[PDB]
């Protein structure tokens, strides 16, 4: 995260770190959506251009963390993957359309003060909150700049951007399954996700029921916090039927 | 990165 | 069920330091 702040303890208790066994390494963010299911971006798991194609046993999830590097004994919980599922129409060849995957945990985890699932949006929540100018929050342990890295989880609040502005910021052909967020050049604030933040959550707090909803997945960006560029996020509600499919089925 | 418990 | 309600914040009626910025953007 670029131009974020250090998170408060327990501020994002659904945040999950995707962690490589060897070398023992931060790969991506992710999110806890129940006691045995983790949501992330497809490209954290399968990205042919980087030679990335992870199997289950290559990866761990670490839940309840705050420190990027330290093993947070008696706080974090390290979990192993039973199965990885990638949206079948995930497009890695072109624009990262349907950049979404589910991970099924070997064992259900106990919730705690630092471990707690986020809500997934329903149609009405999406239609209400996913509006240009409304802000969400992105968290992660990714890099502090393009260029380096944080000691603890970073947080930044970013506004959702009008779709035509998203489209005119890039040569990439945007789909209806993604949205963009970030401040425009003449706005006073800046901030962006950066490398190592992908697969983490873009959340919003409902003013109706006070609950946190995961509206996006950190998907891609060209650079980090460049003027006139914006981060792109997988549109979680648009893919919810696929989510519910998988879950009412494994 | 701090080494994790081998058990995992 | 109790999704999205944080043990250390919503479950204790405590606000985090920047959540107001989101609610204000609405
Ligand atoms: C539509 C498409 O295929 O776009 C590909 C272009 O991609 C261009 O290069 C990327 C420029 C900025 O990139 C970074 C430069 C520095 C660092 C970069 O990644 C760090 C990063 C950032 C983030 C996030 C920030 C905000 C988030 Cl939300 S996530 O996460 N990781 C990037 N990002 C990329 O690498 C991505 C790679 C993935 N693609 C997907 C949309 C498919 C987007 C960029 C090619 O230009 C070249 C050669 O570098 C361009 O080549 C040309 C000019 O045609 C490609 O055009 C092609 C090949 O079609």
């Amino acid at each position: 995260i670029v131009e974020g702040s250090d998170a408060e303890i327990g501020m994002s208790p659904w945040q999950v770190m995707l962690f490589r066994k060897s070398p023992q390494e931060l790969l991506c963010g992710a999110s806890l959506i129940s006691d045995r299911w983790v949501l992330t971006a497809a490209h954290c798991l399968l990205y042919p251009p980087w030679d990335k194609n992870f199997t289950e046993n290559d990866l761990l999830v670490r839940i309840g963390k705050h420190s990027r590097t330290r093993y947070e004994r008696n706080i974090e919980k390290i979990s192993m993957l039973e199965k990885i599922y990638i949206h079948p129409r995930y497009n890695w060849r072109e624009n990262l359309d349907r950049d979404i995957a589910l991970m099924k945990l070997k064992k259900p985890v106990a919730f705690s003060d630092y471990i707690h699932p986020v809500c997934l949006p329903d149609r009405e929540t999406a239609a209400s909150l996913l509006q240009a100018g409304y802000k969400g929050r992105v968290t992660g342990w990714g890099n502090l700049k393009e260029t380096g890295q944080p000691s603890v989880l970073q947080v930044v609040n970013l506004p959702i951007v009008e779709r035509p502005v998203c489209k005119d910021s890039t040569r990439i052909r945007i789909t209806d399954n993604m949205f963009c967020a970030g401040y425009k050049p003449d706005e006073g604030k800046r901030g962006d996700a950066c490398e190592g933040d992908s697969g983490g959550p873009f959340v919003m707090k409902s003013p109706f029921n006070n609950r946190w909803y995961q509206m996006g997945i950190v998907s891609w960006g060209e650079g980090c916090d460049r003027d006139g560029k914006y981060g792109f996020y997988t549109h979680v509600f648009r893919l919810k039927k696929w989510i519910q499919k998988v879950i009412d089925q494994f | 990165f701090e080494e994790i418990p081998e058990e995992y | 069920a109790d999704c999205g309600l944080r043990p250390l914040f919503e479950k204790k009626s405590l606000e985090d330091k920047t959540e107001r910025e989101l609610l204000e953007s609405y």
